[PDB]
């Protein structure tokens, strides 16, 4: 092990004693991967064991199974779960794989050499050695590109991902014409993050998703080769801190942003996160309620078209500021919502009361009714309900869990970026420990006021 | 103002089809004011000032009149597409403005525009 | 003071007025709430619904394609045809061994055709949509011949 | 200070969700969570219970002396419903209005009969039963479900049970309680 | 350069100028006493002593002057409402003028003591340095204090020489300043027993005199003197602050909870009185008696004194007020003109319906009419889509017995609901909210304002005791 | 008619008369 007397780092900063220990650092990272793979496998098998075919996955508080279901495994027409053995296979595979990674980490943390540069030059690396650092980034960049292409392969081959917008009903579909038009693929990137544009969260077609992964997959592999055969340019070296903590701070900041984006994706996107498995989105639940009553009242004998509300802005239907006909009520804020159950009734100009008056299919109703009841609203003790509700329902939208968890994760990792980045910059300057007590810069600065 | 031609019964020539239309109250009886006083659902009294809860404030409290008014509209067919059975022309209508549930007098709103319809 | 008016709306329940309430009964199994079990139980009702979808795919849709009403055509797909895939599956399930397998194969070939036609509407290609629709009609008729 | 040992590792007393209640010639299984109420909404109220939180979910058992020895004597179920319409309530609002969607002019409340039935107890007496959903311009609770059942006891007394549930709670489980108590209602 | 919060520390060791600075404070207090009184007299209306009492007129010092005897005024008017036949030198105006003249005299005295601060009296004879024998100073002052206390209770309060103290019936319907006799018994400790004041002041007074002699004769213990820094002026200041803040809490509670020293017809009714329906029970009681005698409802309600009915009003409740709702009670509800009479709400069935009164804790309370059994039979529904207790469907009619609306019956839903809203606020009285342009909101009585101000001062003075006391105990550390 | 309590209580449930002797 190590002691503070020889490192200057206390036990609460012990892992910081592994910065220059390449061999030990390898074991630490490899081991941590084992933990991640372990949970993926363990929790998956736990979910499979606690899964029941009489209830939707979202009602069973399952988060991992929805991911496999979206990949198009053990799912059928309407999102109905045919079998769960595929899910069991995934858990078993990850769990056993975690053992291999665990052994490697333990070895590279005990028997393995504390450093590798002395023995294995290829693995041997020193922070600041930009060339080597860029090469390492390249290798991992290629790996991520291959992973994205594996998804693209599963979409156009080896079966297909589940398409909630599939024609004549939602089910797994083999993407055959993935969007490769740069304008469409990169359009999302330049889209405003505000309402309507929804930036990249707006992606509603699997064709763009698979096509976008095609673009990112290629660029990452090409970028890896570039970083493998190129060294940072003068401008970069003069505008970046070359240190392990600095490199970590860059990753911390990036992963923190990715966390926030993932939170929004799980809360707004319904394509990449099928509402059939992940449950309805906040906007989806609201629109579903308006549709549920609109249908019920219309059947009772109410003209939803000319039904003035208390404010006079239409009880069931109204016009979006843009002009599109939208459901009335506070759901006006979610007028930009788009779901496979509501699209058929829509048309060039907002909703089509013709479809609403006649052509409303029973499933369009049943689905909306189910979504309305299973809204994302919930409590920490898992007491399902808008609020001020009695303890009767035990359900919290999986979307809520992912959105809340990843948001908090992103926030902390951003704070970690600020901590590591600032310390890295201060370390480079040399004032990380504190003031010289003899070269205090302020004492040499202008007396200001 | 609630722009509307509810219950319009124009009966002029192909052009200038003069008619009258209903002008429902801009706000419904349920609609509650800032004070909470409303028609079907409301305090009906100035709960804020207990000593003056009921007084000349009657015009604003316990009134919340939601009676519907009437307006006149004239439509004219500029063109007719017989093959597609579609008609289009200009419309002109003068309707009363919001009366704040009787709190304020209504104001004449002259709305002019174009109209399109398919005779099928 | 007026008595609350009463209306005899008992007929609403006949026109699926309890669909929403049934779908919101968590006590009912998910399949029951979704109506999947009900349809799988009612073979004649399922077969009828399938023929309704056939009419929409055959004696319809082509209209929008002719007038380039892509939005309506793409919405023509799904909607009532939305359950077609589930319907065809249960009818094929009625078959056995090779019969069921062969029927499922026809179901797949048809499902592929409907997706090709839908992509044509997405690209707003009338010529491709027209020919694709004809292919879809043939596919459905083949599946119908087997499932029915 | 009765030395009753705590039910440590014991068995639950009642999980049926319904507590059996007995009254004057009438018996029914009141919802367990529902608490006694002290508001006589109508004349002849004998039993009045309401949900712990939402008072909209309430149950009233009205017993009125009636010469008729049979609920049929009152006439057709529709006729009887007209005579018992008072339960649905009365619109105090009288203001002329036409800005209420889904409601006839000058009408801010509408009751819709969705089901009618005439069940009979083992004893043999029949039970005029009606299911109605009352909607309001405010649309509070998304409507109020009304389960009304009536019959004449051997005491030559008309017994009427009216259960009201806010639509919100109706499709959230409250229906199960209402139905159980309504079916439990029995008059001797 | 003494900090702003330490400028008055200059006289800490100047006994000669300490009297001067104290003389100033006394002068300012005396001046305000007469000034505020003169202002109140200039803005007071003695025309109506029933529906326009002093507390309704927002008077604060006038009640205190009346409490000890002052009732007449050179304006030829008595606080009783009758003409002041001979107000005398002690008229409200006279006592005010006296305090103002006293203030002036104190000011001149302060000037002299400030100028001639170096008096040999302050110097100690043994050393010659300025030294005060705090031990004896307290004793002599305590002895004089006891004399006044005993004299006030045995003469001014008793009446033998003093005019007397204000005593009123339990319902403050009738009361004035009459000589009282010391209870000298267990009842003497009853806060609502006037006699207790004379007995307590006489007893406390004689003891104080004796205690003063002890402090004057017996010297302080050596251990106690040092332990309590009996040689420090700040020591007495800290202990004195503890005494004033303690009394402030006691005085406030006496005003809020009410007592024989706080007449309800001089400071207004207490909030608890309404909470327990004190005046309301009396009104109903005598009404039932008159009905039992055989008089009609009108006769019984006509017998009810408007003053008693005026007490039975949520408006007169002191708690019913606002922190920034400044002004007299008359402002915000109008000047009471008369009593409309008792309002009897009855349903079509003939059942008598009682309007639930508004609890003090509630700024706005829903109108509910309940039967004698206590079952709500009628109310003003917030939702009228399908009401089941609507005043209309219940058919409630309000009939006023006695007062202005005596024999007046109202069936108009709006009219009945209007009276029902007033009924929930207690007896229905006519109010002129034009002369003062009332805002329509209730104000607190002088009783409530006095309690709030003195409680606040008391809580703050607690910090003063801790601060000055800490300085005395840690004088060595605070030294500098 | 109604007893003073049968009147004070419905008007004020916290009235001393209604809040006393209740045992
Ligand atoms: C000390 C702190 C509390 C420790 C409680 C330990 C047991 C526990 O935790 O209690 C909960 C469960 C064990 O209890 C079970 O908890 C379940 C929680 O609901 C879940 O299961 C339900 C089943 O009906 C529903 O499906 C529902 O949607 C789903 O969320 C149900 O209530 C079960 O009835 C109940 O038995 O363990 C768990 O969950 C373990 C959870 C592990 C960590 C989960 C992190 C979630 C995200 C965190 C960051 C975001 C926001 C944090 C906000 C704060
Ligand atoms: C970025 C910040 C501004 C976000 C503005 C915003 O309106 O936020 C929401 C947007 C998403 O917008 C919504 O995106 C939606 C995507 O769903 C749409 O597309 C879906 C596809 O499945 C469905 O079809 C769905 O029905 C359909 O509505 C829609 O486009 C909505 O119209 C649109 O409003 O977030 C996004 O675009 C993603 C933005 C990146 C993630 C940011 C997370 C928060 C980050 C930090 C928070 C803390 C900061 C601390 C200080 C620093
Ligand atoms: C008769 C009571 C009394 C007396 C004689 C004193 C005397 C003294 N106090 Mg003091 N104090 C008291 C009560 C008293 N205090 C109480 C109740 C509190 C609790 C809030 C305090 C808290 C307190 C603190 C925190 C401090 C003192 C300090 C001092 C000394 C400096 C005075 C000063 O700053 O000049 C005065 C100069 C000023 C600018 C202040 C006047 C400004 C006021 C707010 C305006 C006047 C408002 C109004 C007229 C006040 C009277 C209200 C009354 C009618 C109810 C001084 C010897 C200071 C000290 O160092 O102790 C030795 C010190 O810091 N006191
Ligand atoms: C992901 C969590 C994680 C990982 C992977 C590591 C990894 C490592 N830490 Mg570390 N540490 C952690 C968390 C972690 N730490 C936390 C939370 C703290 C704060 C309490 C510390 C504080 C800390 C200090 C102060 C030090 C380390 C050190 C080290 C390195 C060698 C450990 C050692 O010297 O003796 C090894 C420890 C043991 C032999 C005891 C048991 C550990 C074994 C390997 C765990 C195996 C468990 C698992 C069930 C085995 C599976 C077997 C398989 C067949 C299934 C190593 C690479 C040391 C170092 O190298 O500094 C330069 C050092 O001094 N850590
Ligand atoms: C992969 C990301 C990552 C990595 C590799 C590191 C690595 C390191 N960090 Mg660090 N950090 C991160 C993320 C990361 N951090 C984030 C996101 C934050 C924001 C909260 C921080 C905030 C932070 C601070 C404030 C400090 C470090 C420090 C350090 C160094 C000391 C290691 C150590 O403490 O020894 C052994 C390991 C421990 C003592 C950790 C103990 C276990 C923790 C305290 C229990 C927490 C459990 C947690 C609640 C579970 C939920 C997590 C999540 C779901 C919310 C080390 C090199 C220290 C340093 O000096 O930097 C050079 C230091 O002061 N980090
Ligand atoms: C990030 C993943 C990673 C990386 C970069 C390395 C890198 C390295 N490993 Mg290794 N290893 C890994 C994962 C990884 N390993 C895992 C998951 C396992 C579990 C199966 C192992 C088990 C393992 C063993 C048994 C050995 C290595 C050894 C080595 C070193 C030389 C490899 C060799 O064949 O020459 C020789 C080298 C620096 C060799 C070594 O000597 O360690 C330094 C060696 O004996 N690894
Ligand atoms: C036969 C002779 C006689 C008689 C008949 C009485 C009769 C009476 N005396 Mg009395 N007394 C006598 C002799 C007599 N005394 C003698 C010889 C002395 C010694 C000199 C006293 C000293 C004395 C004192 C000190 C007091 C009385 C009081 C009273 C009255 C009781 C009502 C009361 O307690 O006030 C109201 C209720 C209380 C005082 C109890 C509350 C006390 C708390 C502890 C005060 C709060 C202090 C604290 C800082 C507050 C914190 C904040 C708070 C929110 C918690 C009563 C009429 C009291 C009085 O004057 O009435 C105002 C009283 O305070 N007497
Ligand atoms: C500086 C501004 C201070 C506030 C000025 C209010 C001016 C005003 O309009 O109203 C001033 C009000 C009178 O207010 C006026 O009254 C008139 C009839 O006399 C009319 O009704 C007017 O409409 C009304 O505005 O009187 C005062 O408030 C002056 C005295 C201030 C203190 C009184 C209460 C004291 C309570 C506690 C004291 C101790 C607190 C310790 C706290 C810790
Ligand atoms: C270095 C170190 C550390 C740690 C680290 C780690 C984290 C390790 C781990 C490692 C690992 C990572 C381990 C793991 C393992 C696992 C395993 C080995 C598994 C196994 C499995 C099996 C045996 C089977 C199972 C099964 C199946 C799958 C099927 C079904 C049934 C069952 C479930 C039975 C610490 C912190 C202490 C610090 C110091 C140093
Ligand atoms: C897959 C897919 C897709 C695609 C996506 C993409 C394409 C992504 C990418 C993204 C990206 C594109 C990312 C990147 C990022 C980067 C950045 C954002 C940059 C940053 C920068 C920095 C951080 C720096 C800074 C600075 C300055 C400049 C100054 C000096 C200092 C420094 C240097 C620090 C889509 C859409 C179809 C959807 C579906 C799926
Ligand atoms: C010189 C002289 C003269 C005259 C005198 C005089 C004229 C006196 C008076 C004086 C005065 C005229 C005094 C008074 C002053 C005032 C005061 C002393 C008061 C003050 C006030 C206060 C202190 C209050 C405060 C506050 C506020 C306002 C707010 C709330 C709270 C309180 C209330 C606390 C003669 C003829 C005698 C002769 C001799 C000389």
């Amino acid at each position: 092990g190590r002691d503070q007397e020889t490192t200057g780092f206390a036990w609460w900063s012990g892992n910081a004693r592994l910065i220059n220990l390449s061999g030990k650092l390898l074991g630490a990272h490899v081991a941590h991967a084992g933990l991640i793979v372990f949970w993926a496998g363990a929790m998956n098998l736990f979910e499979v064991s606690h899964f029941v075919p009489e209830k939707p996955m979202y009602e069973q508080g399952l988060i991992l199974l929805p991911h496999i279901a979206t990949l198009g495994y053990g799912v059928g027409p309407g999102g109905e779960i045919i079998d769960t053995f595929p899910y069991f296979v995934s858990g078993v595979l990850h769990l056993i794989s975690s053992a291999v990674l665990g052994f490697g980490g333990v070895y590279h943390s005990l028997i393995g050499p504390e450093t590798l540069e002395e023995s294995y030059p290829f693995f041997g690396y020193v922070w600041k050695d930009k060339n080597k650092m860029t090469n390492i980034l390249g290798y991992h960049l290629i790996m991520l590109g291959l992973g994205a292409w594996l998804l693209v392969w599963k979409a156009m081959y080896f079966g297909g991902v589940y398409d909630t917008w599939a024609p004549g009903g939602g089910d797994v579909r083999v993407i055959t014409n993935p969007t490769t038009n740069a304008a469409v693929i990169f359009g999302y990137l330049v889209k405003s993050p505000f309402g309507g544009d929804g930036w990249i969260c707006s992606v509603d077609n699997m064709e763009d998703i698979i096509g976008g992964h095609i673009w990112i997959g290629t660029l990452e592999i090409l970028g890896g080769i570039w970083h493998i055969y190129t060294t940072p340019w003068p401008w970069a070296r003069r505008a970046f801190v070359w240190s392990g903590e600095a490199y970590l701070s860059y990753s911390l900041g990036a992963i923190g942003v990715m966390g926030f984006i993932a939170c929004c994706m799980s809360w707004f996107n319904n394509t990449a996160y099928p509402s059939e498995f992940y449950g309805p989105t906040g906007p989806e639940a609201s629109q579903s309620q308006a549709f549920t009553f609109l249908v019920r009242d219309q059947r009772l004998g109410a003209n939803v078209a000319s039904a003035q509300g208390p404010t006079g802005l239409g009880k069931y239907l109204m016009r979006s500021p843009t002009g599109e006909i939208i459901f009335g009520g506070e759901t006006m804020r979610f007028w930009d919502f788009r779901g496979p159950w509501l699209e058929p009734l829509r048309g060039p100009n907002g909703l089509d009361l013709n479809k609403l008056k006649n052509d409303i299919q029973p499933w369009q109703e049943r689905r909306a009714a189910e979504y309305m009841t299973h809204a994302p609203l919930g409590s920490l003790n898992s007491v399902g309900g808008v609020a001020t509700e009695i303890n009767a329902v035990n359900f919290v939208s999986p979307r809520s869990w992912l959105a809340c968890s990843h948001f908090c994760l992103g926030f902390f990792f951003f704070i970690g970026h600020l901590w590591h980045a600032g310390r890295a910059r201060a370390a480079a300057a040399g004032f990380e420990k504190g003031i010289d007590r003899f070269d205090e810069p302020v004492l040499s600065m202008r007396p200001l006021d | 103002f609630l722009f509307t031609i509810k219950q319009f019964d124009g009966k002029g020539t192909l052009d200038g089809i003069k008619g009258d239309f209903l002008v429902p109250s801009y706000r419904g009886s349920s609609f509650l004011d800032p004070k909470g006083r409303g028609g079907s659902t409301g305090y009906d009294n100035a709960v804020a000032l207990p000593a003056r809860a009921d007084a000349e404030e009657l015009l604003k409290e316990n009134v919340k009149i939601t009676k519907a008014l009437k307006g006149s509209a004239v439509f004219s067919v500029a063109k007719v597409d017989p093959v597609t059975g579609e008609i289009a022309g200009v419309f002109e209508s003068i309707q009363p403005s919001d009366t704040d549930l009787g709190a304020k007098p209504p104001k004449d709103i002259k709305v002019t525009g174009l109209w399109y319809a398919q005779l099928k | 003071l007026t008595p609350v008016d009463l209306f005899d709306d008992r007929s609403v329940r006949d026109r699926g007025f309890d669909l929403i309430y049934e779908a919101r009964d968590l006590d009912l199994p998910q399949n029951v709430r979704e109506g999947f079990t009900q349809a799988r139980a009612s073979l004649d009702e399922t077969k009828k619904r399938v023929k309704e979808s056939e009419a929409r795919i055959d004696a319809d849709l082509d209209v929008f394609i002719q007038k380039s009403y892509w939005t309506e055509a793409r919405e023509q797909l799904r909607r009532q045809v939305g359950t077609l895939r589930f319907d065809l599956n249960t009818l094929a399930s009625t078959k056995e061994k090779e019969a069921k397998k062969a029927a499922l194969g026809l179901r797949k070939e048809f499902i592929q055709a409907v997706e090709d036609l839908d992509f044509a509407l997405r690209e707003k290609d009338q010529a491709s949509a027209a020919k694709k629709l004809e292919i879809t009609k043939a596919k459905l008729d083949s599946v119908l011949a087997a499932v029915l | 200070a009765y030395g009753d040992s705590a039910n440590v590792f014991g068995k639950v007393t009642n999980k049926s969700g319904f507590v059996p209640y007995a009254g004057d010639g009438f018996a029914l299984l009141l919802p367990a969570k529902w608490n006694p109420s002290k508001e006589n909404d109508f004349p002849g109220v004998i039993l009045r219970y309401e949900d712990n939180f939402d008072a909209v979910n309430n149950l009233v058992v009205i017993a009125q002396d009636t010469d008729k020895k049979a609920i049929a004597d009152f006439g057709s179920q529709d006729k009887f419903l007209e005579s018992v319409s008072y339960l649905l309530g009365k619109q105090a609002y009288s203001g002329e209005t036409q800005s209420e969607g889904g409601f006839a002019p000058n009408r801010v409340s509408a009751a819709s009969l969705l089901d009618v039935s005439t069940t009979t107890d083992k004893k043999g007496k029949t039970y005029y039963k009606y299911e109605l959903l009352v909607r309001s311009a405010d649309g509070d609770e998304g409507g109020r479900h009304q389960l009304i059942g009536a019959t004449v006891g051997s005491d030559n007394k008309l017994y009427i049970i009216k259960i009201q549930i806010g639509d919100k709670r109706w499709f959230k489980g409250a229906k199960k309680e209402a139905m159980g108590a309504f079916d439990s209602f029995t008059v001797v | 350069g003494l900090p702003w919060y330490r400028v008055h520390t200059v006289v800490i060791n100047d006994p000669g100028r300490l009297i001067s600075v104290h003389l100033m404070h006394t002068a300012l207090v005396s001046g305000w006493a007469g000034s505020m009184a003169l202002f109140e007299i200039s803005v007071f209306d003695p025309s109506d002593p029933v529906l326009n009492p002093m507390w309704r007129q927002g008077m604060f010092v006038l009640p205190f002057m009346t409490r000890l005897g002052i009732t007449q005024s050179w304006g030829g008017w008595t606080i009783s409402g009758e003409t002041a036949t001979n107000p005398g030198i002690w008229s409200y105006e006279g006592v005010a003028a006296a305090h103002i003249i006293l203030s002036g005299a104190l000011f001149l005295a302060s000037v002299w003591h400030w100028t001639y601060w170096d008096l040999e009296l302050f110097r100690d004879p043994r050393t010659g340095k300025t030294a005060l024998d705090l031990p004896k100073i307290f004793g002599i002052h305590l002895f004089l204090s006891g004399l006044l206390c005993f004299g006030f209770g045995a003469f001014h309060v008793t009446g033998v020489f003093g005019p007397g103290i204000w005593v009123s019936d339990p319902y403050g319907l009738t009361g004035r300043v009459q000589p009282v006799a010391p209870s000298w018994g267990a009842d003497g400790f009853d806060p609502y027993n006037p006699g207790g004041i004379a007995s307590h002041h006489i007893a406390a007074g004689i003891l104080g005199v004796l205690a003063g002699l002890f402090h004057l004769c017996v010297r302080p213990s050596i251990r106690l003197y040092f332990g309590l820094s009996m040689g420090s002026i700040e020591t007495v200041l800290s202990s004195s602050i503890a005494a004033v803040f303690w009394a402030a809490f006691v005085v406030a509670g006496t005003m809020w909870y009410g007592s024989a020293a706080t007449p309800i017809e001089l400071f207004g009714p207490t909030r608890y009185q309404w909470d327990q329906g004190f005046f309301q029970q009396e009104i109903q009681k005598r009404v039932q008696a008159s009905l039992a005698e055989g008089a009609s409802l009108s006769d019984a309600w006509s017998r009810i004194p408007e003053k008693l009915a005026f007490y039975d009003y949520i408006g007169n409740n002191p708690a019913k007020g606002g922190l920034f709702r400044t002004g007299a009670m008359n402002s915000g509800d109008g000047i009471a003109v008369g009593w409309l009479g008792h309002a009897s709400f009855k349903d079509q069935e003939g059942r008598e319906l009682f309007v639930r009164r508004m609890p003090t804790f509630f700024e706005t309370f829903p109108v509910l009419l309940l039967d004698k059994d206590g079952i709500v039979r009628a109310d003003v529904p917030f939702r009228k889509a399908e009401s089941k207790y609507s005043i209309e469907q219940v058919g409630v009619s309000v009939t006023f017995y006695g007062g202005e609306l005596d024999g007046l019956t109202f069936t108009d839903p709006a009219t009945v609901k209007k009276y029902a809203r007033k009924a929930q606020l207690g007896e229905i009285f006519e109010f002129d909210r034009s002369t003062l342009q009332s805002d329509g909101v209730f104000r607190s009585s002088p009783r409530g304002w006095f309690t709030f101000g003195h409680v606040c001062f008391a809580l703050l003075f607690f910090f003063g005791h801790i601060w000055h006391g800490a300085r005395t105990i840690f004088r060595d550390v605070f030294a500098g | 008619v109604t007893l003073a309590l049968d009147k004070d209580d419905p008007a004020k449930e916290d009235s001393v008369k209604g809040l006393r002797k209740d045992i």
